[PDB]
C-alpha cells in the first residue's frame, strides 16, 4: 500500500510546530500531543466517533496521563469538548474511572 | 608556498575536465596512483619522479553519452583490492576495480544528477551521493541495500551540490544553490540501528523489501553566509568552511564562539563568524579546491589559471597571508585540485583536457 | 579624530580579545585535526592495500579506441587503448517529494540587522565619562544626541533592564503543575479555545474560527438532580445543608489550593449544583466542603445564569421545498453565473438572522452547520435522505456539490459503520477514504505514469488529488516559475484557490494527460472543504494506464500535453 | 473486436524503449567475426 492514515514525517513537524508555542505550559502541550496524534492516528470524523474516541484515547492512554501526571490538564482539555457539545457528562465520569 | 609546476599533461579528447582524485586509500611504499573523471573517459595516473607521470590504465563510457562529474576512491576489504567509484550527469554509479578492470556494482535511483561524491572515514562500504533532486541518498555497496535518505519534506528546497563528511563521520554538513547550510547527526541514535541493520539483510529472507529510513529535519540550517551559490565547503575539524562565487573563503562555527558544535540543537539560527580568506579572478562556481592529507595546507585553483594557497597553521584570516602560486601556461580554467596522501605532490587540472602538477620545493 | 579613535579602540576592546580568542580554538582544532588524522592514519597503516596493475592488451577486442594522452611539457605522449563501461538502464526524470494524504496550508547582505546595542552600551561608557564639548562628541560618533538631557532619555531606555519573554506573562502554569494559580474559568480556556479547531477538531488545525468561543447558549436543566445523601458528607447528610442548597439553586478546616480553587471556579460553570460529581472529580474534598465551599463562592462571586430556550418552531412548518424556493432564488440571482465558486466561510449571526447580509449567502453558498445561524438557519442544507444509496441522479446530494454528509444521508449508511470500510452508499468515499491501489510505473506517453492495479467499473471512487493550499496570485508565480522548466502542478481548486502538489501530494499527482481519458476529474464539496477527485469514464480492466484531461487552453495543450498516442482507424 | 486491424495501431512519438544490445559486445562480436574471416 505504501500509504496509511498518517505519514510518520507528519507526526513530527506538527510535534515541532507545538513547541513554538510560548503560552502554552508543557503540562498542556503533551496533552494535544497525544490527543492529536491519536486523531489522524485514527482519523475521525462524526460527533459519534468523537465520543467513542474519548474512552478510545483514555483506555489506550491513561496509564500514561498517570505516568505524565498531567490529569488535571486534561480534564480542563475535555471539558473544552462539553463546552463544544462533544462530550457529555458520563463520558466525563468515563474517563475519571479509567484515569482511577 | 614552497611549490613550482613540474609536470603537465593534457588530454586528447579535449573535453572539459572533473573532478580530480588521489589514492590516499592506499599503504606505506605503494605507487602513488590518482584519478580523473572527463566527459565520458576516466582516467588513472600515477605520479613519478623527475616531473614523469606515467598513464595508467584509461576507460571510457561509449555507451552512457553523459558528462562524468564526480568520483571518489574505493577500497575492499575482503580481497583488499582498491576501487574508485564514479558518477555524471545521468545520476548513475558506478564502481569500477582496477583489479577486476571493470565495475560490477549498478546503482540507480537518483531524480537528475549526481554532484558529490565521499566515502565514510571509517566505513568503506557507505557512500553519500547528493543529488540533482534535492536528495541524500546513503547505499550500504557491501549488502548493496539502500541506507536512510535525508532531505525530503523540510529538505533543500533548491539543488544540493556540496557536502562533507567530518573527520570522525558523525555530522554531515550539506549546501547547495539555495545557500542553505543543514548539517544531519550520524550518531542520531536511530541511524546505526539501520545501519547494522543495513548490514543485516537478505533479499531471500522475506518478500519484504528493506526500510531504509527518511529524514527531513537538520540540526542545524542558516542561509546568511553567502548571498551567492555556494560550492565549496569542508569540515575543518569542529570548524566549517564555505566558498561562494563571491570571490571570497569564510569559515565560521554555529551559534556563538564558545557554543559546542554537538551541543545545538536543531532550533537554533546563530553564527559565528571567523574566515576572510577571501580571493578573485573566480567568480563562476563549479569550481572545487583541494586538501592536504594532514589537515595543514589549503591550496585553490583559479579561472584565469593562478592558485590561492593558504596553510591551516596558526596562520588566520586575521591577516591571510596569502600565497599566489601561478604558472604562465596555465590560464583557461583550473577545474579541481588534488593533493596526493602528504604535502609533496599536487596536481592542477584544467577545463581544457590539460592537467599541471606541480610539486612541493621543500 | 580622538573621537573617533576611542569609538574605534571601543569597538576594537572586543575586536582583538576575539583574535586572542580564534587562536585559542584555532589551536584547539588543530590538536584535534592531528589526534585524529594520526588515529584514522594508523589504521590506514592496518588496511593492506593491492598495488595498482598497469593494463594489458585484449585479443578478442584489438577494434577499441586508443587514446593519447598528450604532454604540454616535454614527456613522451602516452598511449593506452580505451574500454567501453558497462552498460546500465535509464529511469525518467522525478524530483523530490513526500506522502500527503490531505491538504495543508502555507538576502545574504547586511550584518546582524540593528546597529548594536553594546556599542550602545560601548556609547554608555561615554555617558558615564561625563561639558557641552563632552555632549557633541558623544552626540558624534553614534548616531544617538548624547547630550546630557539625552543622557537621561539613554539612562532611561537603560533602565528596562529585562524582558518578560516569550511565556504567558501571567501566572499561568498547567493545572497539574503544583505552582499553578487560583485562574478563573475562563482565563484557563483561553489557552484551548484559542488553539483548537473544532471544524477538523484538532489543536492549531493545519487546514484552517477566532471569532467566538463556545458563546453560544445551551440547556442546563438537563440534570437529574437526585439529590441524596450518598456522600457521607455533602449537600445532603444534613436538613440545615440540604435547604440552604435548594435556596441558593461553612467549610470545614479542609481548605481550598489555589489550584482546586482554580478548577474550583471551572467546575461550577459546567453544572452549577452538581457538588457531588464536583466532589467525585475533586477527591482532594468529600462532598462537604465542595457545597460549602461552592456557597461559599456562590456568596463570593455572581450567581450563574442557567438559562434555557426552546425557540418558537417546534415542528413542521419547514417543508423542504420551500428550501428550494431559496437556492432558486440564489440560483437566479448569483449562481446563475456558475463561475464564482467561493470556499465555505463560517457565516456568524449572533442576533442578526440568516439575511442577505449572510456572508455564505452573499458566497452564494449554504451554511453548514459549523456556522453560527442557528438550526432554523434556512440556508443550511436539509439532510441527504436517499433511501437506496445517497450516489445517484436523484439523489440530490449527488446532485449536488456536497458529499452526503454522515450525520445526514442516514439512509444510505453514511453514519452507520464509519470504522467499516464497505457501505450502501457510493458518495460518502472520501470521508471515509476508501482509496484504490496503484501502481507507479514509466509511462509510454511521457517519464512516470500511474497505472491501476485492479479492475473498476464506471463512475466508481478513486484516489483523492491531494496536495498544498496556496492562493491564486502565489499560483501565479509558482506557475510563472512552473512553464520555465515545463513543470504543472497546479489545480484550480475554485475561483479563490489552487491547489500544488509538487512538494507534498500522493502518488496521483503523476497521472498523464489524454483528449480520450479512462478518467475524468471532478470538484466536490466535502464538510467545507473544497477537494478534488478522479473517477472512471468508463469501466476499467487490470493494469490500465490512467489519463484524464488537463483541460487547458487548445493552444496550452499543444504547449504541455501535444502527444496523443493515438493511430486512426478510418 | 471485429474490425480489429493490424498491430500498428498504437502511438504516434512515444519515447524510445531503450535497447538491449550493448556496444563492448558488439565491438567483440566484429572483432570475433573478422578474425572468423581472416580464416
Ligand atoms: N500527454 C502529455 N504529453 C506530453 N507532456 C505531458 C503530457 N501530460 C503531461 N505532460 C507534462 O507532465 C507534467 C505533469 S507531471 C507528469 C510528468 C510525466 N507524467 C512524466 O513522468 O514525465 C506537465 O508539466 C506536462 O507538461
Amino acid at each position: 500500500s505504501e500509504d496509511e492514515k498518517d505519514p510518520e514525517w507528519l507526526r513530527e513537524k506538527t510535534i515541532t510546530q507545538i513547541e513554538e508555542f510560548s503560552d502554552v505550559n508543557e503540562g498542556e502541550k503533551e496533552v494535544m500531543k497525544l490527543w492529536n496524534l491519536h486523531v489522524m492516528k485514527h482519523g475521525f470524523i462524526a460527533d459519534n466517533q468523537m465520543n467513542h474516541a474519548c474512552m478510545l484515547f483514555v483506555e489506550n492512554y491513561g496509564q500514561k496521563i498517570i505516568k505524565k501526571n498531567l490529569c488535571r490538564n486534561f480534564m480542563l482539555h475535555l471539558v473544552s469538548m462539553h463546552d463544544f457539545n462533544l462530550i457529555s457528562i458520563m463520558s466525563i465520569d468515563k474517563a475519571v474511572t479509567k484515569l482511577r | 608556498y614552497s611549490f613550482k609546476c613540474v609536470n603537465s599533461l593534457k588530454e586528447d579528447h579535449n573535453q572539459p575536465l572533473f573532478g580530480v582524485q588521489f589514492n590516499w586509500h592506499s599503504k606505506e611504499g605503494d605507487p602513488l596512483v590518482f584519478a580523473t573523471v572527463g566527459s565520458n573517459r576516466v582516467t588513472l595516473y600515477e605520479c613519478h619522479s623527475q616531473g614523469e607521470i606515467r598513464l595508467l590504465q584509461s576507460y571510457v563510457d561509449a555507451d552512457a553519452d553523459e558528462n562524468f562529474y564526480t568520483c571518489a576512491w574505493t577500497y575492499d576489504s575482503n580481497t583488499s583490492h582498491p576501487l574508485l567509484a564514479v558518477a555524471g550527469s545521468r545520476g548513475i554509479i558506478r564502481i569500477i576495480n582496477p583489479i577486476t578492470m571493470q565495475c560490477i556494482k549498478h546503482y540507480v535511483g537518483h531524480g537528475n544528477a549526481i554532484n558529490e561524491l565521499k566515502f565514510h572515514p571509517r566505513d568503506p562500504n557507505l557512500l553519500l551521493s547528493v543529488s540533482k533532486d534535492h536528495a541524500l541518498r546513503l547505499w550500504n555497496i557491501q549488502t548493496d541495500t539502500l541506507v536512510a535518505i535525508f532531505g525530503g519534506v523540510e529538505g533543500h528546497r533548491d539543488e544540493v551540490l556540496s557536502a562533507d563528511y567530518d573527520l570522525l563521520g558523525e555530522k554531515i554538513m550539506s549546501c547547495g544553490m539555495d545557500h542553505s547550510l543543514k548539517l544531519w547527526r550520524i550518531n542520531s541514535k536511530r541511524m546505526m540501528n539501520a545501519i547494522k541493520e543495513s548490514y543485516d539483510y537478505n533479499p531471500n529472507k522475506t518478500n519484504r523489501p528493506f526500510i531504509s529510513q527518511k529524514i527531513h529535519f537538520p540540526d542545524f540550517s542558516t542561509r546568511d553566509i553567502h548571498r551567492n551559490y555556494v560550492d565549496c565547503v569542508r569540515w575543518l575539524g569542529d570548524l566549517i568552511l564555505s566558498k561562494s562565487c563571491e570571490n571570497a573563503i569564510v569559515c565560521w562555527k554555529p551559534g556563538k564562539m564558545e557554543d559546542d558544535i554537538d551541543k545545538i540543537k536543531p532550533s537554533e539560527s546563530n553564527v559565528t563568524i571567523l574566515g576572510r580568506f577571501d580571493y578573485s579572478q573566480c567568480d563562476i562556481w563549479y569550481m572545487r579546491f583541494s586538501m592536504d592529507f594532514w589537515q595543514k595546507m589549503l591550496a585553490l585553483g583559479n579561472q584565469v589559471g593562478k592558485l590561492y594557497v593558504w596553510d591551516l597553521e596558526v596562520e588566520d584570516p586575521h591577516k591571510a597571508k596569502c600565497t599566489t602560486l601561478t604558472h604562465h601556461k596555465c590560464g583557461a580554467a583550473i577545474r579541481q585540485t588534488s593533493f596526493s596522501r602528504d604535502s609533496s605532490i599536487l596536481i592542477a587540472v584544467c577545463d581544457d583536457a590539460s592537467i599541471w602538477r606541480w610539486d612541493r620545493l621543500r | 579624530k580622538r573621537v573617533k579613535s576611542e569609538y574605534m579602540r571601543l569597538r576594537q576592546l572586543k575586536r582583538f580579545r576575539r583574535a586572542d580568542e580564534v587562536k585559542s580554538m584555532f589551536s584547539s582544532n588543530r590538536q584535534k585535526i592531528l589526534e585524529r588524522t594520526e588515529i584514522l592514519n594508523q589504521e590506514w597503516k592496518q588496511r593492506r592495500i593491492q598495488p595498482v596493475h598497469i593494463l594489458t592488451s585484449v585479443s578478442s577486442l584489438r577494434g577499441t579506441r586508443e587514446c593519447s594522452v598528450t604532454s604540454d611539457l616535454d614527456f613522451p605522449t602516452q598511449v593506452i587503448p580505451l574500454k567501453t563501461l558497462n552498460a546500465v538502464a535509464s529511469v525518467p526524470i522525478m524530483y523530490s517529494w513526500s506522502p500527503l494524504q490531505q491538504n495543508f496550508m502555507v538576502h545574504g547582505d547586511r550584518e546582524c540587522g540593528f546597529i548594536n546595542d553594546e556599542i550602545f552600551v560601548e556609547l554608555v561608557n561615554a555617558l558615564g565619562q561625563y561639558s557641552d564639548k563632552i555632549f557633541e562628541a558623544i552626540s558624534s560618533m553614534f548616531p544617538d544626541k548624547g547630550t546630557a538631557e539625552e543622557l537621561k532619555e539613554k539612562y532611561k531606555e537603560l533602565t528596562e533592564q529585562q524582558l518578560p519573554g516569550a511565556l504567558p506573562p501571567e501566572c499561568t502554569p498547567n493545572i497539574d503543575g503544583p505552582n499553578a494559580k487560583s485562574v478563573q474559568r475562563e482565563q484557563s480556556l483561553h489557552s484551548f479555545h484559542t488553539l483548537f479547531c473544532r471544524r477538523c477538531f484538532k489543536y492549531d488545525c493545519f487546514l484552517h474560527f477566532h471569532a467566538t468561543p463556545n458563546t453560544y447558549k445551551r440547556k442546563n436543566t438537563e440534570t437529574a438532580l437526585d439529590n441524596k445523601p450518598c456522600g457521607p458528607q455533602c449537600y445532603q447528610h444534613l436538613e440545615g445543608a440540604k435547604e440552604f442548597a435548594a435556596a441558593l439553586t461553612p467549610p470545614e478546616n479542609v481548605e481550598w489550593s489555589g489550584a482546586e480553587a482554580s478548577m474550583f471556579r471551572v467546575l461550577i460553570g459546567t453544572y452549577y449544583d452538581n457538588f457531588c460529581a464536583i466532589a467525585r472529580l475533586i477527591g482532594t474534598k468529600t462532598c462537604r466542603q465542595v457545597y460549602e465551599f461552592r456557597v461559599k463562592e456562590s456568596s463570593i462571586i455572581a450567581p450563574a445564569p442557567a438559562e434555557d430556550v426552546d425557540t418558537p418552531p417546534r415542528k413542521k412548518k419547514r417543508k423542504h421545498r420551500l428550501w428550494a424556493a431559496h437556492c432558486r432564488k440564489i440560483q437566479l440571482k448569483k449562481d446563475g453565473s456558475s463561475n464564482h465558486v467561493y470556499n465555505y466561510q463560517p457565516c456568524d449571526h449572533p442576533r442578526q438572522p440568516c439575511d442577505s447580509s449572510c456572508p455564505c449567502v452573499i458566497a452564494q453558498n449554504f451554511c453548514e452547520k459549523f456556522c453560527q445561524c442557528s438550526s432554523e438557519c434556512q440556508n443550511r442544507f436539509p439532510g441527504c435522505r436517499c433511501k437506496a444509496q445517497c450516489n445517484t441522479k436523484q439523489c440530490p446530494c449527488y446532485l449536488a456539490v456536497r458529499e452526503c454528509d454522515p450525520d445526514l444521508c442516514l439512509t444510505c449508511g453514511a453514519a452507520d459503520h464509519w470504522d467499516s470500510k464497505n457501505v450502501s452508499c457510493k458518495n460518502c468515499s472520501i470521508q471515509r477514504g476508501s482509496k484504490k491501489h496503484l501502481l507507479l510505473a514509466p509511462s509510454d506517453v511521457a517519464g512516470w505514469g500511474i497505472f491501476i492495479k485492479d479492475p473498476v467499473q464506471k463512475n466508481e471512487f478513486i484516489s483523492e488529488y491531494c496536495g498544498e493550499i496556496i492562493s491564486q496570485d502565489e499560483a501565479d508565480r509558482r506557475g510563472k516559475v512552473y512553464d520555465k522548466y515545463m513543470c504543472s502542478f497546479l489545480f484550480n481548486l475554485n475561483n479563490d484557490f489552487v491547489v500544488d502538489a509538487t512538494r507534498k501530494g500522493n502518488k496521483i499527482r503523476f497521472a498523464n494527460h489524454s483528449v480520450n481519458p479512462n478518467c475524468y476529474a471532478k470538484v466536490m464539496m466535502v464538510n467545507g472543504d473544497h477537494r478534488i477527485g478522479i473517477f472512471a469514464k468508463r469501466a476499467i480492466q487490470t493494469g490500465e494506464e490512467l489519463f484524464f484531461d488537463y483541460r487547458y487552453s487548445q493552444a496550452d495543450a499543444l504547449k504541455y500535453v501535444g502527444i496523443e498516442r493515438e493511430m486512426e482507424i478510418p | 473486436n471485429k474490425r480489429r486491424k493490424l498491430k500498428n495501431k498504437r502511438r504516434r512519438s512515444l519515447p524510445r524503449p531503450h535497447d538491449f544490445f550493448d556496444a563492448q559486445t558488439l565491438d567483440a562480436i566484429r572483432h570475433r567475426a573478422i578474425c572468423f574471416n581472416l580464416s
